[PDB]
């Protein structure tokens, strides 16, 4: 765990590569833990997709988000929407890599509502993006998304894909 | 409190089990008991993408 | 050009950037000059949508090309397919901004054919993949594309979409 | 003949009249004009991607 923590605690763009035994030991005290891989691939690779139909999704739901003065009105808030959207994923992509959720409620989500509120960025369409990005999530780590496919051994998924969920659970609960 | 560097966690993986491989497949970490497997995490900046921001704005009707 | 025969001269990845009255000038010389800009957009912002549905598509007509000894079985001719794919769509559009195709036929095109003879890469699935292409990028530069929409003042583009299905054509007679 | 080198030009637009710049939106040429508007043109190896070519071998029969 601690390759990781250095990594993200210096934050200089520094990677950690985890191969061999370092990776025979990850995958050991996780649960699913090859499995696991699959859905974190189902998710980074994924990782434009999700975004940009969360953000669609949520503004052809309620096209007063993109009115003049709206949340995402103009190319700047719409560019600075879909930014979150995948800083958010990204986090959750880590979480389920991990087994935890701490970096992302610690250095993702601790007073983002504070943020959000002061910067105006409405709530109900910050929770609309999001559920479209946990079903969507869903979907992939389940392999059952209607256009792009993830070949994997056979089995079931569905342990992984609620893990997942709870972390955008946490997201939903951070953002009020 | 949160961050706020728009900077997040880029997890990679990789299955080069099929052996092809590239200059980046062979240096980075052992391979013992785990060929051609990798896991990578590094933190990255966010950026802005006024290409998607366009197109979004432009087809968000279309599903 | 000056500009642009120097960068694609060296090969380096050194850029040229046009604007100002280096910009007015560039589309003076080249005919629709705003329209051309707009049109190569239309191309470069979706080039990889443009390339993988290309190749999904000569694939889907030919499952053979992804069996055992098939054009694109396995992910290392698959992806230097695709790669292939990209190669083409870029000097096309090229030929697009600078409205001639002499680096296009020069660089990418000749001895092309000989060389794909060589390696046994397919002219049937190398022709409906450049002819998918073509007809992708004839929607998107006419804005008639089902989903992914490009914002651009009202009129018409088809002189210029008639020249991009010209630098089509050009690589549909190199590859035979 | 032919180059080897697996590059092409790659073309890119800016557009960014609506008033949003970033770092590399000065400097590189003169705007005399024509605000906000700019073609830029290298060349660069367009490299394998191993995502979009797994993606499609599981995903091609769907349109
Ligand atoms: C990159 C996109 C996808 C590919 C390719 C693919 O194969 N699946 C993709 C996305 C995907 N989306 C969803 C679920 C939803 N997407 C929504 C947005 C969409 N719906 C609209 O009405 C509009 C605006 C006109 C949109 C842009 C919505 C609303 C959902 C449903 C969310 C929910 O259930 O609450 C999924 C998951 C469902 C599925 O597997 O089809 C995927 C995989
Ligand atoms: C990135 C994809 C696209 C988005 C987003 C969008 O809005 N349009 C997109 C693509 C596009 N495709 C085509 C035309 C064709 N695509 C083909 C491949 C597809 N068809 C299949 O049968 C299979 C395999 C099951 C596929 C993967 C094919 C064959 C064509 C037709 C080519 C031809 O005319 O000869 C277009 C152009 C037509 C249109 O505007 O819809 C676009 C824009
Ligand atoms: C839900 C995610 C879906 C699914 C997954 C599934 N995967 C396996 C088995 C394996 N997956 C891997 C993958 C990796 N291990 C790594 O270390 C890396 C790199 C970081 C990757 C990508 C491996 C090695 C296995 C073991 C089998 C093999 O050698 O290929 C299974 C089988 C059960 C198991 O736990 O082993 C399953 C079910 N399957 C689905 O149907 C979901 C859509
Ligand atoms: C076919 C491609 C479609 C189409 C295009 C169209 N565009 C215009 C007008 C303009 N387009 C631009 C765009 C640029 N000029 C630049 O220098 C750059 C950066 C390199 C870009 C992106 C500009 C500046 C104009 C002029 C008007 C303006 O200031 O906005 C037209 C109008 C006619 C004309 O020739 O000007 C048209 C028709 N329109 C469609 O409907 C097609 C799908
Ligand atoms: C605001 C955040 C919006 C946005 C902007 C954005 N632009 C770029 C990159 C470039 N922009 C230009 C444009 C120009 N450069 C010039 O010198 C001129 C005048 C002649 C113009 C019009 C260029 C050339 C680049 C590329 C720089 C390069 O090649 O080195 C970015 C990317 C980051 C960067 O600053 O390089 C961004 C984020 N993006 C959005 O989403 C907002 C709507
Ligand atoms: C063949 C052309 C296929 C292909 C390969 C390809 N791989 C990469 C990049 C990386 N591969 C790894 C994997 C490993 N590195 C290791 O040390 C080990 C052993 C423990 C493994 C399994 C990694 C880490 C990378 C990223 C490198 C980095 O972080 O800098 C690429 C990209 C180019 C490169 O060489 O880095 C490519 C092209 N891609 C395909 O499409 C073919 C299917
Ligand atoms: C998209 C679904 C919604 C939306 C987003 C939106 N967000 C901002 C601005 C900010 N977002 C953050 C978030 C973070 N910064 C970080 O560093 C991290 C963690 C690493 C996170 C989670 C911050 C700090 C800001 C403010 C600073 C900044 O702009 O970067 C905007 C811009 C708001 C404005 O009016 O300026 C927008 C538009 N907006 C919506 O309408 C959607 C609901
Ligand atoms: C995809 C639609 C089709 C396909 C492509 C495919 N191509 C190759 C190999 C090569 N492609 C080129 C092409 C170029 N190289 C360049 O530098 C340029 C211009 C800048 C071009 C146009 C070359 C030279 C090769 C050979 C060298 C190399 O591999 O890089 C392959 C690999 C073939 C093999 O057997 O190894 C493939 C798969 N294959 C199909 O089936 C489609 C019809």
């Amino acid at each position: 765990l601690d390759a990781f923590s250095k990594v993200i605690t210096s934050a200089d763009g520094k990677a950690a590569y985890v191969g061999g035994a370092d990776l025979q030991a990850l995958k050991k005290f996780v649960s699913d833990g090859n499995k696991r891989m699959d859905a974190v691939n189902a998710i980074v690779s994924n990782a434009s997709c999700i975004v940009s139909d969360a953000v669609s999704g949520m503004v052809c739901e309620n096209p007063s988000l993109i009115a003049p003065n709206g949340g995402v009105y103009s190319n700047r808030k719409m560019a600075a929407c879909l930014r979150d959207a995948e800083i958010i994923l990204r986090y959750v992509s880590y979480s389920l890599l991990s087994g935890d959720s701490s970096v992302l409620e610690d250095r993702c989500l601790n007073g983002l509502k504070e943020t959000y509120s002061s910067l105006g960025v409405p709530a109900a369409g910050n929770a609309r993006a999001v559920a479209i990005m946990k079903a969507t999530v869903n979907s992939f780590i389940n392999n059952t998304a209607q256009q792009k496919k993830l070949s994997v051994p056979s089995g079931d998924c569905s342990a992984l894909a609620s893990e997942a969920g709870g972390y955008f659970d946490k997201v939903t609960s951070a953002i009020a | 409190a949160m961050a706020k560097d728009s900077k997040a966690p880029v997890v990679e993986i990789f299955d080069e089990r099929d052996g092809c491989t590239s200059a980046g497949s062979t240096g980075k970490a052992s391979d013992a008991g785990e060929k051609g497997l990798l896991v990578k995490v590094s933190m990255q900046k966010v950026g802005y993408n006024a290409i998607m921001a366009k197109s979004v704005a432009a087809s968000y009707m279309n599903a």
